[PDB]
RNA sequence: UCAAUGAAGCGGAGCUGGAAUUCAUUUUCCACGUUCUAGCAUUCAAGGUCCCAUUCGGGGCUGAUCCGGGUUGAAGACAU
RNA sequence: AAAGGCCUGAUUUUAUGCAGGCCACCAUCGAAAGGGAAUCCGGUUAAGAUUCCGGAACCUGGAUAUGGAUUCUUCACGGU
């Protein structure tokens, strides 16, 4: 009878992100002709916490190849970067932990973070703590790199799409138990209005398809179509498998 | 074919000629009159005996002047309709909606002459 | 005159010739504004027999409306 | 000179910040500018049906050089002259009064889409001269069709403004002579000749050929290194 | 149709270096000033060459190859 | 999206047009507890005061000479 909780947060009025105290978006340098042909050298001036984000982010200064002033970038920090250390960013980089190169210029097996998903968008893929990418593979005709993603799955980019060298830094954070509700609230005050969450079951019919009833059930089976519709979609969405993930 | 060399691949908008109005005929053709006037500024002296007794003591004279009227007018309007100079103007909006400005005189000048020379007191 | 034959050929819009003037022209009048001014018609004949003419004071629009 | 030496710069990648270059090629120009050249480039980019591209097959520098000149030999009256030849009118109607006949027999170019077709159907027209860049190009576009109908020699010819710069027009869109001077007659027949070699005797051959097709530099290029390659 | 950029270096051809045990045959590809260091890097660039009539200064070319003005990548009659 | 204002020094029929320079920014509204230029004491009224009176300060925007500083090793000197 009523919008149910899933629904109203498209909405986006009070399920917005929490972004007042993020240093800005992590990106690497827009996709230019120094790092087309050549390598440029950045400095790492600051490690730093940011808000929301596990993982921590490395300020890099850049000199502006076309205007004497120095520009600035918000990097994910891998793993082992320092204050003061080197950054070197184009085709023709070093084979070293932090360093920006193309996927086609790097081994098999290097591992690479923040991956380009398409050559210049500055970075889509394995930008957690601790994830990383792995290339398995490189197609030469038709420029093609095929990579192992955090998840899994292999996906085929082309060889002009940027990487940094190593892992995510800040792995191992989830290995740590938050204990108590508290650090949950401080976790996800910084990140959006997910938290607390109340059962479905927990709820009146008119709140969600698990609520009702004289016990706490939910009546119908959890796994629910991918045709169905907004106001459906409660409980496990197009599930190919439930239980125990025990083969 | 010779080309222009452009060192911006932005392209701005020129600047080109833009020529004052030459008006075929007059806005209104009959300036106003001024509407702040010396006489439009001083509306009348205030003479409150808490008024009269800031005349004889402190120097000022206390005036009912225009809403419209900041501290430069009020300044102006009374030297030129009393020819008295002035040291310092107070203003306030006074709970009846007019404005009273008290108009402290130099030195040179008593309050009591003034405002005999006014016709109060 | 001319504006019988572009009465005639304007019928034709199936034709090559108004076929490959129909593909180049929508092109343009996507590129444009929504709504623009245009600075004579593109079909003379058929703005006259609708009343246009060719005198100050009688003004042409282009307008796209989705369909 | 022991004060002076050379400093040269590195303009090269990550070295001594770059110079001012032309740029000219990468200049991001207003909409209308785009809108032209682009307009410019998918005209000949797509496959032009004959009735068109038969135009931009245009009377060459020489002859239209020699055209042009037997056109501006018979300029229309301008406003000038007309009024003063009303007055020479006036005179006579004033003293002489033979019928109306003060000005004599006028010898001017024809100009006018509608009176020129017209002149055309009538078979009048002894040359005419179409514009190559008529905008919409309805209005031309059956001309030399009408003109190969009707025995009319014909030449597309460029410029709209060069048509009408010989009207005391802006912009003629077609011209016409119907006929000459004795003193003339040879040049407008030795020029209808070349004229028709050029457009009337193609006029058959023309009109099964498509325009257009035409590659951009880039996919020309990348085009004949695969012709080559494989 | 998607994306980016203050639409800055795209495409093609050169030159040079280089391996090519190249024939005087780009038929070959390669590379196209920067990697010990938390420095610095801007004044139409110094220099080379030519001119002005040069008025302390100014203008050319070069430095900084040429050509196509398709900003660049993706995608494509599919999708929308 | 063709989104634009900042100095020149000239010029001393001169107003501020007039040949070079710079600039890539792009409405506006949003806090009397956020940020923020600068004031105090004493006295005074029926009722006002860090606001009036007396004395003593400070800041900002202007203008403007004098003294001092520097200056024929031109743009200070001292201290490892
Ligand atoms: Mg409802
Ligand atoms: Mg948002
Ligand atoms: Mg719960
Ligand atoms: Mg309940
Ligand atoms: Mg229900
Ligand atoms: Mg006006
Ligand atoms: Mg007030
Ligand atoms: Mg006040
Ligand atoms: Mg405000
Ligand atoms: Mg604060
Ligand atoms: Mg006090
Ligand atoms: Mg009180």
């Amino acid at each position: 009878g009523r919008v149910i909780r899933n629904q109203r947060k498209g909405a986006g009025s009070i399920f917005t992100s929490h972004t007042r105290l993020r240093q800005g978006a992590a990106k690497l340098r827009t996709l230019d002709y120094a790092e087309r042909h050549g390598y440029i050298r950045g400095i790492v001036k600051q490690i730093v916490h940011d808000s929301g984000r596990g993982a921590p982010l490395a300020k890099v200064v850049f000199r502006d190849p076309y205007k004497y002033r120095l520009r600035e970038e918000i990097f994910i920090a891998n793993e082992g970067v320092h204050t003061g250390q080197f950054i070197y960013a184009g085709k023709k980089a070093s084979l070293n932990v932090g360093n920006v190169l193309p996927l086609g210029s790097v081994p098999e097996g290097t591992i690479v973070s923040n991956v380009e998903e398409k050559p210049g968008d500055r970075g889509a893929l394995a930008r957690a703590s601790g994830n990383y990418v792995i290339i398995i593979g490189h197609n030469p005709d038709e420029n093609k790199t095929r990579v192992r993603l955090p998840s899994g799955a292999k996906k085929v980019i082309s060889s002009d799409a940027r990487g940094v060298i190593g892992v995510i830094a800040g792995g191992g954070r989830v290995d740590k138990p938050l204990l108590k509700a508290g650090r949950a609230f401080h976790k996800y005050r910084l990140k959006r209005n997910s938290w607390p969450k109340t059962r479905g079951v927990a709820m009146n019919p008119v709140d969600h398809p698990h609520g009702g009833g004289n016990h706490q059930h939910i009546g119908k089976a959890s796994t629910i179509s991918r045709g169905a519709v907004s106001g459906q979609k409660a409980g496990l969405i197009a599930a190919r498998r439930t239980g125990l993930l025990r083969g | 074919k010779a080309l222009k060399v452009r060192t911006s691949a932005t392209f701005r908008l020129p600047k080109t000629l833009k020529l004052a109005r030459a008006p075929k005929y007059a806005s209104k053709a009959v300036p106003h009159y001024n509407r702040l006037d010396s006489y439009k500024v001083i509306e009348q002296p205030i003479t409150s005996e808490t008024a009269m007794k800031k005349v004889e003591d402190g120097n000022i004279l206390v005036f009912q002047v225009s809403m419209k009227a900041n501290k430069y007018q009020i300044k102006k309007a009374v030297k030129e309709l009393y020819e008295v100079d002035v040291l310092k103007v107070n203003t306030l909006v006074r709970p009846n909606g007019t404005k009273k400005a008290y108009v402290r005189l130099t030195a040179d000048y008593d309050a009591l002459d003034i405002a005999n020379r006014i016709g109060y007191i | 005159g001319a504006y019988k034959y572009l009465e005639e050929l304007q019928r034709k819009k199936q034709s090559d010739v108004l076929r490959f003037l129909q593909r180049v022209r929508v092109w343009e009048y996507r590129q444009k504004n929504v709504i623009h001014r245009a600075a004579r018609p593109t079909r003379p004949d058929k703005a006259r027999r609708l009343g246009y003419k060719a005198k100050q004071g009688f003004v042409i629009y282009r307008v796209r409306v989705r369909r | 000179n022991p004060l002076t030496h050379s400093t040269p710069k590195n303009f090269g990648i990550g070295q001594a910040v770059q110079p001012k270059r032309n740029l000219s090629r990468y200049v991001k120009w207003p909409e209308y500018v785009r809108v032209q050249r682009q307009k410019k480039i998918l005209s000949i980019r797509l496959k032009v049906p004959p009735t068109i591209a038969q135009f931009q097959y245009t009377l060459d520098r020489n002859t239209a050089a020699e055209t042009f000149k037997l056109f501006n030999k018979y300029r229309p009256e301008t406003a000038a002259e007309k009024k003063e030849r009303l007055t020479k009118e006036a005179a006579a109607v004033a003293e002489g009064k033979s019928k109306q006949d003060a000005s004599p027999k006028p010898y001017a170019v024809k100009y006018g889409l509608n009176h020129v077709v017209a002149l055309i159907e009538n078979k009048k027209a002894k040359l005419v001269l179409i514009a190559n860049d008529v905008d919409p190009i309805e209005l031309v576009v059956f001309l030399p069709a009408l003109c190969k109908k009707m025995g009319v020699p014909y030449a597309i010819v460029k410029g709209k403004a060069r048509l009408g710069t010989l009207v005391n027009q802006k912009t003629s869109a077609v011209a016409a002579l119907t006929e000459v001077r004795a003193e003339d007659e040879a040049a407008l027949a030795k020029l209808v000749s070349t004229i028709d070699a050029n457009f009337a005797d193609k006029y058959d051959e023309v009109k099964k050929h498509w325009g257009g097709g035409i590659l951009g530099n880039k996919a020309q290029a990348k085009m004949d290194k695969r012709a080559k390659n494989s």
